[PDB]
């Protein structure tokens, strides 16, 4: 089987190699972010991934079983960004999340800017434990960037 | 085609730089996964 731990996702389609995205392998499941994969297959050295679960909406897709991540922000306590941006090498920053209110509840926030391929890096409470992924967000009045830390639902 | 590679394990790291604020933001989520800023 293919190791726990967070991932690079990567394309040749375009010029050279390109990282489109991140992600998290956890109990024999890949998870990232719709918007990265758009639910196509993934390649896993020889072995393939095939998609298993998503939602448009969540912003959220699993490979080879249903979505495994069920920590949630606890509300107080600082988190960590484990941002792996492309080309460059993983790197944990911490911060004190931000809250995004909506109609349908408040969802903790994280005011930090990566590029676009950084999109499905985990966000980490202090037991290691992902509580979501970062890379839907808005750009708020000064122009900055503030991503929903992104969790979905373990069946 | 796409393709995955490890980066890293998943851990805590202790001396962690610290940075970011704490915006509470009003928001919304439209049928696309688009969140927009109201105001
Ligand atoms: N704009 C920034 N200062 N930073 C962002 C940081 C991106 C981190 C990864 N996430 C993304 O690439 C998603 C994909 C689409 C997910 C949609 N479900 N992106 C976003 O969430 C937002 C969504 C905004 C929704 C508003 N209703 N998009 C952007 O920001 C693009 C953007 C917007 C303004 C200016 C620039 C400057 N290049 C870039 C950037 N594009 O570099």
């Amino acid at each position: 089987e293919t190791t726990d731990g967070v991932y690079r996702v990567m394309t040749r389609r375009l010029l050279g190699s390109t990282q489109v995205g991140v992600g998290v392998m956890q109990e024999g499941v890949f998870h990232t972010m719709w918007h990265v994969t758009k639910g196509a297959a993934l390649r896993s050295g020889e072995g393939r991934l095939d998609p298993y679960w998503g939602d448009v909406k969540q912003d959220l897709v699993s490979y080879c079983g249903p979505w495994k991540l069920d920590a949630a922000w606890d509300g107080l306590s600082e988190v960590q960004l484990l941002a792996v941006p492309p080309g460059e090498r993983a790197k944990n920053i911490q911060t004190l999340p931000g809250i995004f209110k909506t109609k349908d509840g408040d969802i903790g926030a994280v005011a930090l800017d990566y590029p676009a391929g950084t999109s499905g890096s985990p966000i980490l409470d202090k037991c290691g434990r992902v509580i979501g992924l970062y890379g839907n967000g808005v750009v708020i009045k000064n122009g900055s960037y503030v991503s929903a830390i992104t969790q979905g639902k373990r069946e | 085609d796409m393709y995955i590679e490890r980066a890293g394990d998943i851990t805590w790291e202790k001396d962690a730089e610290v940075t970011g604020n704490s915006p509470r933001l009003d928001v919304a989520l439209d049928e696309s996964g688009d969140f927009s800023l109201v105001e």
